[PDB]
């Protein structure tokens, strides 16, 4: 459960952040 | 996490007999057998 | 107070409340309330009712029903 | 090289202190760990 | 299980998961508040406006350790919402829940918490609000010991 | 003749070693026996009432 | 090899020391406490429940209405159990009825948390009144060392 | 062997715990209202014998109490436990009145003498 | 278990979540 | 059995007393620092004995946090460091200042 949130939170992390830059 | 690790089925005689926890005096130690 | 209570809610119900005429019960004052005896103590009401005709605690909403069957 | 390279330790010894109302627990580290631990202590708290 | 608070750097590791808890009993739209913008800071139990303080009951946090003080100002109506969603839980026709309060006995007696049950109530609800924000799992917040 | 064989048991959270009787009195009636216990609890016996001969039968068997 | 520290494995013996045997071999230095104390014997008064007037009395009775008055006793605490119950609730009513009579005498934020309600299900975990015969798992240990080691 | 009498079975109907050690002791007073018990937590309990509640827990043996009687002619209650001790408690004051010294090592049992004043 | 080794080691050796970037792949076990 | 009678009744003896000794040592009814360094012996070992029940149960008991209040506290973590900002700390450098 915990690996599969590391996966989704850092591409959560990193579309926001390619949406904002 | 404190709760249990031991028997109801003597718990279950104990619907036939009258077990008792008895760690307080009905009397205090002054109290003393009426003379 | 309860006191008052009594005689406002007994007033409000249109029944009779006022003492006995020197009727005592335990030493403190009987009251009528109604057709029923009452006394006070402690902010607790006791009463009389015909299922036994001896002395009982009371909750004042019974107590007003009670005596709203016994007026009738 | 140790915060890098191992993850097996040597034991750590435990003892109390003798607080009459309440006991704390107290640890020994090995020497050369605490040398470790002690600057990363240093270095994690300057760095947050 | 559990880390060894021995070690040089548990302080640090205390520290920061004490900083998740808090994230829990503040919730992060709270807690952002109470640590204003990440340019600029808020200095200890100060905001950036009157209007963020207001905006919710919790005013002041700090976390000593393992210690934590939560500050709460409540209106009456609020206050008494939750006096309901604690007793809509706990109810209490006895006044069982006002004899089990804490009271600072060293202190004069007009010191000392009122007996009002109205009062009383508001500290258990929200106590039990507080002792529902993190998992007893993690960390066993208790009556006896608060 | 041996008309009945109880055995105890201990007591919750105590070791099936523990089941022994250290004591025993009799009530001045004869009617209570009292018994103590290495299991730390006091275990008290009573006739049972409602028992009769034809009930629990002895025959002869020498 | 090592004898000296060795425990009881021979039995003890006694029966020989002084004023043991002869009466004369008690010396004339005595203990403190060996002085003349509560030398008027203590007895029993009469009508005690002498065993022969014990047996008279058919002393299985006296026993057996001490039992079924324990069968009475614990009625006798339900009944208590009521009265202080009901006295306290009608102080609710009390202060309802004055509630409800002043208007008549008129007339004369939390969504954020992630966690919520891990109450909802800890009433089955009530602590039951039984006596734990293990004196590292009875909740005096459980209770003490959680109060001692901080 | 000869023919037995008849005897009722018995069974459990009550279990009384308190003592922290092993109980080594029970007598029954004269008058059958209550039973006193000593235990190897060194402590001699009062229990009322109708109802089974602890009356008194009388404390001063240094060890195991495993001997105790209550006399049928004297308001006494005679103890004697491993340390040795043996013990008159005085239950007019539930208080120890008297010690008996002379033993060696551990009092194993204690009577009490039906109608001499002798232990 | 060469398959599980390369598993893994997308699990641990990856740097933080806060950073963002994509995710390693990962294989069904 | 008859051995492990015995040894539980020593057990119990040295356990209670020592509790029963230190309600001395903390109401002060005790001057004596050999029974105060006694007593700190007995319940240190009573607490590793407890520690180690507490420790193997973790194993047979499992996680005692659910895996659903895990990534609870976990993505709170994440939705406040992202809004904080928060760059990660490196690893020291080989050259660090």
């Amino acid at each position: 459960a915990l690996y599969i949130a590391d996966r989704k939170a850092r591409e959560e992390v990193e579309t926001r952040a390619q949406l904002e830059r | 996490e404190d709760k249990k690790y031991y028997a109801t089925a003597l718990e279950v005689y104990g619907e036939g007999v009258e077990t008792l926890v008895q760690e307080e005096d009905a009397q205090p130690l002054t109290e003393p057998i009426v003379k | 107070s309860l006191k008052e209570i009594i005689e406002y809610t007994a007033g409000k119900n249109g029944f009779t409340y006022h003492p006995q005429k020197d009727r005592y019960k335990d030493g403190r004052q009987v009251f009528w309330f109604g057709a029923l005896s009452i006394y006070l103590d402690s902010e607790m009401v006791y009463v009389m009712d015909p299922i036994e005709f001896v002395w009982r605690p009371s909750g004042l909403n019974e107590l007003i029903q009670m005596a709203q069957g016994a007026q009738g | 090289r140790h915060m890098l390279t191992q993850r097996a330790f040597k034991e750590v010894g435990i003892e109390f202190m003798d607080l009459y109302t309440h006991l704390i627990p107290v640890y020994d580290i090995e020497p050369l760990e605490k040398v470790t631990d002690a600057y990363l202590d240093q270095y994690l708290w300057y760095e947050a | 299980f559990g880390i060894i608070r021995g070690l040089q750097f548990a302080s640090f590791i205390v520290q920061f998961y004490g900083l998740v808890l808090d994230l829990l009993v503040l919730g992060l739209r709270r807690a952002s508040e109470i640590a204003g913008p990440p340019q600029c800071p808020n200095e200890f139990l100060q905001f950036q406006d009157v209007a963020t303080e207001i905006g919710h009951p919790i005013r002041l946090y700090c976390r000593y350790i393992d210690r934590v003080w939560i500050m709460f100002r409540f209106s009456a109506d609020e206050a008494r919402d939750l006096i309901q969603r604690y007793l809509t839980e706990h109810p209490d026709p006895n006044n069982e829940n006002i004899v089990g309060y804490n009271n600072k006995k060293c202190w004069p007696r007009d010191a000392r918490m009122r007996l009002m049950k109205h009062d009383v109530n508001l500290g258990r609800a929200v106590f039990w609000d507080i002792k529902n924000r993190l998992p007893r799992s993690i960390t066993t917040v208790e009556w006896e010991n608060s | 003749f041996c008309f009945q064989k109880i055995q105890t048991k201990p007591q919750p959270g105590s070791i099936e070693s523990e089941a022994g009787i250290y004591a025993s009195c009799f009530d001045k009636t004869g009617l209570r026996l009292i018994t103590a216990e290495a299991d730390k609890t006091i275990k008290m016996y009573k006739e049972d009432d409602e028992a009769t001969e034809e009930s629990h039968p002895i025959v002869w068997r020498p | 090899m090592t004898t000296a520290h060795r425990p009881t494995f021979h039995p003890a013996r006694g029966g020989t020391a002084r004023g043991e045997g002869d009466l004369s071999k008690l010396s004339n230095q005595y203990s403190s406490k060996d002085m003349p104390s509560h030398t008027k014997m203590k007895y029993r008064q009469t009508g005690q429940e002498t065993e022969a007037d014990l047996r008279k009395k058919d002393l299985r009775r006296e026993l057996e209405d001490k039992e079924r008055n324990a069968i009475r006793e614990k009625r006798a605490r339900d009944s208590a159990s009521s009265s202080s119950s009901h006295s306290k609730r009608q102080r609710m009513d009390q202060i309802a009825a004055e509630s409800a009579a002043s208007v008549d005498a008129d007339e004369a934020w939390d969504d954020d948390v992630v966690f919520k309600n891990c109450a909802k299900g800890v009433e089955e975990r009530k602590k039951e009144v039984t006596f734990i015969n293990d004196a590292i798992r009875s909740e005096f240990h459980k209770k003490f060392m959680d109060k001692y080691i901080k | 062997m000869m023919k037995p009498k008849w005897h009722a079975p018995w069974k459990l109907y009550r279990v009384a715990s308190g003592h922290t050690g092993w109980v080594r002791a029970v007598d029954v007073e004269p008058g059958n209202q209550w039973f006193a018990s000593g235990g190897a937590d060194r402590i001699i309990k009062i229990w009322d014998l109708a109802s089974g509640q602890l009356k008194l827990s009388l404390t001063g043996h240094i060890s195991s109490v495993r001997a105790v009687k209550v006399s049928p002619r004297h308001p006494f209650l005679f103890s004697g436990g491993e340390d040795k001790q043996v013990k008159c408690w005085d239950l007019e004051y539930n208080k120890v009145i008297r010690h008996y010294h002379g033993h060696l090592s551990a009092v194993q049992a204690l009577s009490v003498h039906p109608s001499l004043d002798v232990l | 278990v060469q398959l599980e080794l390369e598993n893994l080691m997308a699990l641990q050796n990856t740097e933080s979540a806060l950073k963002g970037g994509l995710n390693t792949p990962l294989h069904e076990s | 059995n008859m051995i492990l009678r015995y040894v539980k009744a020593k057990a119990d003896w040295w356990t209670n007393s020592a509790h029963y000794n230190r309600e001395r040592v903390r109401r002060g009814a005790t001057v004596d620092k050999t029974v105060c360094k006694k007593n700190l012996g007995r319940l240190t070992r009573l607490y590793l004995k407890s520690e180690q029940e507490r420790q193997h149960n973790y194993l047979k008991d499992g996680p005692y946090i659910s895996a659903e209040e895990a990534v609870a506290i976990y993505t709170t973590t994440v939705h406040w460091l992202e809004s904080r900002r928060f760059s990660p700390i490196p690893f020291p450098p080989l050259s660090y200042k």
